[PDB]
């Protein structure tokens, strides 16, 4: 169930992008409008 | 893959739901926090009857919170197995009924029935399948008894061909915490005897007999009633969620138990109930369970059943047990009194067999009763409301809220209409 | 999960147990036929346990 | 939320409300100077950072009264213009406070109730303190109360009124302005309560063993009734029962809206020597008829609806049980066509103690609020010594000559009458 | 940056701060005060509960025990009179198991 679970949470649909595998966003976020990124 | 919809309304049925979700979510091995830890691979089988799969592996339960006062939420979610609930199910009303049926009903209900409504087809949509509703309430309130029968209008229309399943707890003899209880029962039975499938009849006085005559607890708590409610209420469901010898649903129970549309009203029981100094020397067998199971101080209605012969009755054994001295114990019981039962309906008594108790039990057994017995506790509900009606009393509260007085008279005459369809079964 | 046996010889764990290398390890869900996996995993919605 | 806004009219409303929010803040730990060392918000509203300032306003003609609170123990807890005051007094006249020196001063609270009311998310009620002996309480009070009405339709009002004993009284014109202000209370507001001043001195006298007892000293528990009633809102409970709640399961009439006042565990500091009371005795204790908050003995009546408001660590099962005993009592006479007319509202907090109070701790209390037939002897009282001095036409022309006309006296007395007259027709019998 | 920092970090505490009293609630026991049961133990299956009021139920009941073990002790010991079996000649001795 575990096995089954996290290689479907880790599973995406184009291969290819799959090489960044081997700071969260701002749509994660959906708020702080004015504190998305930060100075310096 | 077929699940069941709990809703719970008021201060009644939020404090029974929170205790009922603490002993189903007990059996399925789901801890406070949410993740499963339990420790049998049946329990992890069926979950999705009760709760929803979610990421991280938790799992939350299918449960509509609705009240019109945010007292009862600020208690239910601070309590454990609390936190698992959805803030989205968290539906409130901000002025409360206060103890008035019309309130919840018309006035303020109105524009919180919307709200309700939204969240049940956002749930009873979301899967496959329903095997019905689950709904917990009382009727001598105002919070649970006005708004939740105007809910059971709607789900009825929209959904006309699922289970409603009701424990709805009755205004008592013996205690009485409200002065209004009568009208507010009258009326919210008159709701419920046509759009309710099956109704599960409870009160306070036989659950605190329970817990004095029979669990001899000195002081018994409204959390020693909700635990008795509870048990019943998972005993229920046992087929759904656990394979058994006999497998029996909602619609199981209900096929065998009503002969007519209009007495769908049953009296319930849990079976092994014993204080703690004899449990040693009791022998937990399947006679002893069904001698508490026909006791009539087991019963968690008012209705005394020695009075009224039962029409049909229902017993659900929980464990491995064999199922022929299961069917002999109740031929027995329908052979040594036979005015007891009645005639005209030959094997009176449904049975089914699951083969997984409950925690810390090796048997257990849950009964159904449709009685005829159960008309004499609606009487005194009638006698109590036509002791105020025929005086106006407390009614300008009512018809404040624009209810008028002709429909206290259906009201009072589907009472007497109900209760007069149980004595012509009774003779 | 049973209990152990008495003078049990507490066993290794299985990645270098069974002798994973660390490009491996490190890339157990870059392959691409672990991907094919995930995606049929994710096909099969409730049948991917059965 | 949960929010109460409670008018304090008079000499006997402001003394009153000295000592209630004196235990307001103590139940919620408030030091006098308004700050801490999420219950207070049903009668503390926080105002920048740790300061919380009272619900409540404090009008009265008389500027006596006010400048000792301005000047006591709580300068500080209250806004400085959240109390009024005004030039001269109603002097015991209730056509001044209606009409020519009450006008002037109704204007500047009903402003001061509006900015209240916007800056509370949810009011529930109204809790009026008022005399109507006196002027200030009796025509400043039938004004606040009669714009109220017109500006907040169909909100809940607790009437918390101090009327004349039939054997004690302070002046000679206390029926003629409790018969005018009874026809305001009557259609206005929705809950009245039943004060009497000598009923509290016969409870100090026997029960909190005080010899030369005071009006702090019959303020002080006083201010427990109402915490008492109001603590279902404050703290969480077994059964809460809120403001609207108590209307719609106490007046079974809409002109029936008249409740005695009855608390049950009253022992000196003294007196207790380390005893608690079951919960079966101190519910025999609130029916007991020399324990009522006024003098009237309800044998003679009959209860037609009561509520009981429990206090710290009572299970449900007793109080129960004590109902049942209660029910099968005698002595207890209810009326025939309600058969069940008992409350329970447990909250599991016990009342505090004031540091010097009479009172001392308990485990366990009961608040006994009832509507009884009993009460029309009550106003009967007060009908027949206005009689007396209406017959002869004595101290009236300081009423008439005030803006008041004539025969709005009559019209004021064939209420009390109507008053009389369907309290004995209702407890009857059918 | 400095201004809807701040107002996030209002937002956040106050959430935070909501959390953390109803964690507290929940911890401490006070929270469901209307749903535990008295004598702390689960009134369907005669089982002692998982918490420190269980616990001393059961020291309570071993207290119990043990009172029961010497009045046992003081009846047999003056219900027999001599050290010695009156059928068989034997020795007497207090029965436990
Ligand atoms: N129980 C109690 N009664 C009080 C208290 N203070 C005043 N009274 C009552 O009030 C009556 C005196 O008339 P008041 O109502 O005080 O007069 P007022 O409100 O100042 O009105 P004006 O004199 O016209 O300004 C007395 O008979 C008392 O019964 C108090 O602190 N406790
Ligand atoms: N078994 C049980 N009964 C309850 C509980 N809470 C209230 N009651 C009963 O319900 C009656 C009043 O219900 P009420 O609080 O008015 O329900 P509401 O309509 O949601 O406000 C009382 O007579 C109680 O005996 C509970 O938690 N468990
Ligand atoms: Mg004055």
């Amino acid at each position: 169930r575990a096995f089954v679970q996290k290689l479907t949470e880790t599973g995406v649909a184009n291969p290819r992008m799959l090489h960044s595998a081997p700071a969260t966003g701002a749509l994660t976020r959906f708020g702080e409008g004015g504190s998305l990124t930060a100075p310096d | 893959m077929r699940e069941i919809v709990h809703i719970q309304g008021g201060q009644c049925g939020n404090q029974i739901g929170a205790k009922f979700w603490e002993v189903v979510s007990d059996e399925h091995g789901i801890d406070p926090t949410g993740t499963y830890h339990g420790d049998s691979d049946l329990q992890l089988e069926r979950i999705n009857v009760y709760f929803n799969e979610a990421t991280g592996g938790r799992y939350v339960p299918r449960a509509i919170l609705m009240d019109l006062e945010p007292g009862t939420m600020d208690s239910v979610r601070s309590g454990p197995y609390g936190q698992i609930f959805r803030p989205d199910n968290f539906v409130f009303g901000q002025t409360g009924a206060g103890n008035n049926w019309a309130k919840g009903h018309y006035t303020e209900g109105a524009e919180l029935i919307d709200s309700v409504l939204d969240v049940v087809r956002k749930e009873a949509e979301s899967c496959d399948c329903l095997q019905g509703f689950q709904v917990c309430h009382s009727l001598g309130g105002g919070t649970g008894s006005g708004m939740g029968t105007l809910l059971i209008s709607k789900i009825r229309e929209e959904y006309p061909d699922r289970m409603m399943l009701t424990f709805s707890v009755v205004p008592s003899p013996k205690v009485s915490d409200t002065v209004v209880e009568p009208y507010n029962a009258t009326l919210s039975v008159h709701q419920l005897v046509e759009n309710a499938d099956e109704c599960m009849v409870l009160d306070n006085e036989a659950l605190y007999d329970i817990c004095f005559r029979t669990l001899k607890l000195t002081t018994p708590t409204f959390g020693d009633l909700n635990h008795l409610i509870s048990a019943v209420m998972s005993g229920i469901t046992c087929c759904l969620r656990f394979p058994g010898q006999l497998n029996a649903d909602l619609r199981k129970l209900a096929v065998n138990l009503i002969p007519f549309p209009r007495l769908h009203f049953f009296m319930v029981g849990f079976t092994p109930l014993t204080s703690r100094g004899s449990q040693q020397y009791r022998a937990l067998t399947v006679p002893e369970l069904t001698q508490q199971m026909w006791d009539a101080k087991n019963m968690m209605c008012a209705a005394d059943p020695r009075h009224g012969r039962y029409l049909t009755a229902s017993a659900l054994f929980r464990g491995r047990m064999s199922t022929k001295e299961v069917d002999e114990q109740m031929l027995n019981v329908q052979n040594k009194n036979s005015s007891y039962f009645v005639e005209w309906i030959p094997n009176n008594v449904k049975s089914s067999v699951c083969d997984i108790p409950p925690k810390g039990l090796k048997m257990s057994a849950t009964f159904i009763g449709n009685s005829t017995a159960i008309q004499e506790m609606f009487k005194r509900v009638s006698e109590q409301f036509t002791a105020m009606f025929r005086r106006k009393a407390f009614l300008h509260w009512y018809t404040g809220e624009g209810m008028d007085e002709m429909e206290f008279t259906e009201a009072e005459s589907n009472m007497n209409d109900l209760v007069s369809e149980y004595q012509q079964y009774q003779d | 999960q049973p209990q152990q046996p008495d003078g049990a010889p507490a066993t290794v764990p299985l990645a270098q147990s069974l002798g994973l290398t660390q490009d491996e390890v490190a890339g157990a869900l870059s392959h691409p036929m672990v991907h094919e996996l995930a995606r049929s995993l994710y096909g099969k919605a409730s049948g991917a346990t059965s | 939320m949960r929010e109460v806004i409670s008018i304090h009219i008079g000499q006997a409303g402001i003394q009153v409300g000295n000592a209630c929010w004196e235990l307001y803040c103590l139940e919620h730990g408030i030091q006098p100077d308004g700050q801490m060392p999420d219950a207070f918000n049903t009668f503390f509203s926080e105002t920048g950072a740790g300061k919380h300032v009272p619900r409540c306003i404090f009008l009265d003609l008389e500027p006596t009264v006010v400048d000792e609170v301005r000047t006591g123990t709580y300068r500080q807890l209250f806004h400085p213009e959240q109390l009024i005051s005004g030039k001269e007094d109603a002097a015991n006249n209730f056509a001044r406070g209606h009409y020519t020196i009450g006008k002037e001063i109704v204007d500047l609270a009903l402003d001061r109730i509006r900015k209240l009311a916007d800056n509370c998310t949810g009011l529930q009620g109204f809790l009026v303190f008022n005399a109507v002996g006196g002027g200030t309480g009796s025509g400043l009070g039938s004004l606040l109360l009669e714009r109220l009405s017109v500006d907040y339709g169909k909100k809940s009002k607790l009437g918390f009124t101090v009327y004349p004993s039939p054997q004690v009284s302070t002046a000679v014109v206390e029926p003629y302005n409790s018969v005018l202000s009874t026809h305001s209370l009557l259609e206005h507001t929705d809950v009245a309560v039943m004060l009497d001043n000598e009923a509290i001195y016969d409870i100090c006298r026997r029960s909190l063993d005080i010899e030369r007892p005071t009006y702090t000293n019959l303020n002080r528990l006083i201010a427990q009734v109402i915490s008492s009633l109001t603590a279902s809102l404050r703290f969480d409970g077994a059964l809460n029962v809120d403001i609207t709640e108590f209307q719609t399961n106490l007046v079974p009439y809409p002109r029936i809206h008249f409740m005695l006042s009855s608390y049950a565990p009253i022992i000196s500091a003294e007196k207790a020597y380390h005893e608690q009371l079951s919960v079966a005795e101190i519910t025999n204790a609130a029916f007991e008829p020399a324990s009522m908050m006024v003098k009237c003995d309800p044998r003679h009546g009959k209860y037609m609806a009561c509520c009981l408001m429990y206090r710290g660590d009572v299970v449900p099962k007793d109080v129960n049980a004590s109902v049942a005993t209660i029910k099968t009592k005698r002595t207890i006479q209810f009326v025939d066509w309600c058969p069940t007319g008992f409350k329970c509202g447990i909250n599991y907090q016990p009342p505090t103690v004031v540091p010097g109070g009479d009172l001392a701790k308990v485990q366990r209390a009961v608040c006994m609020i009832s509507n009884s037939t009993a009460i029309g002897e009550i106003f009967s009282r007060l009908d027949h010594k206005f009689d007396l001095m209406y017959a002869k036409r004595a101290f009236v022309h300081w009423y008439v000559g005030e803006g008041m006309e004539e025969g709005e006296f009559s019209e004021a007395r064939e209420d009390l009458a109507a008053l009389e007259k369907d309290f004995e027709e209702v407890g009857a019998e059918s | 940056y400095h201004r809807e920092r701040s107002n996030w970090e209002t937002q956040a505490q106050a959430a935070a701060r909501e959390a953390a009293r109803l964690e507290a609630s929940r911890t401490t026991g006070t929270g469901a005060k209307r749903n535990q049961g008295s004598e702390s133990y689960n009134i369907i299956s005669l089982n002692y509960n998982n918490s420190s009021g269980g616990q001393q139920l059961a020291a309570k009941d071993t207290a119990v025990k043990e009172a029961r073990q010497a009045r046992a002790v003081n009846l047999y010991s003056k219900s027999h009179s001599v050290s010695h079996n009156i059928i068989t000649g034997e020795p007497i001795k207090f029965p436990t198991a």
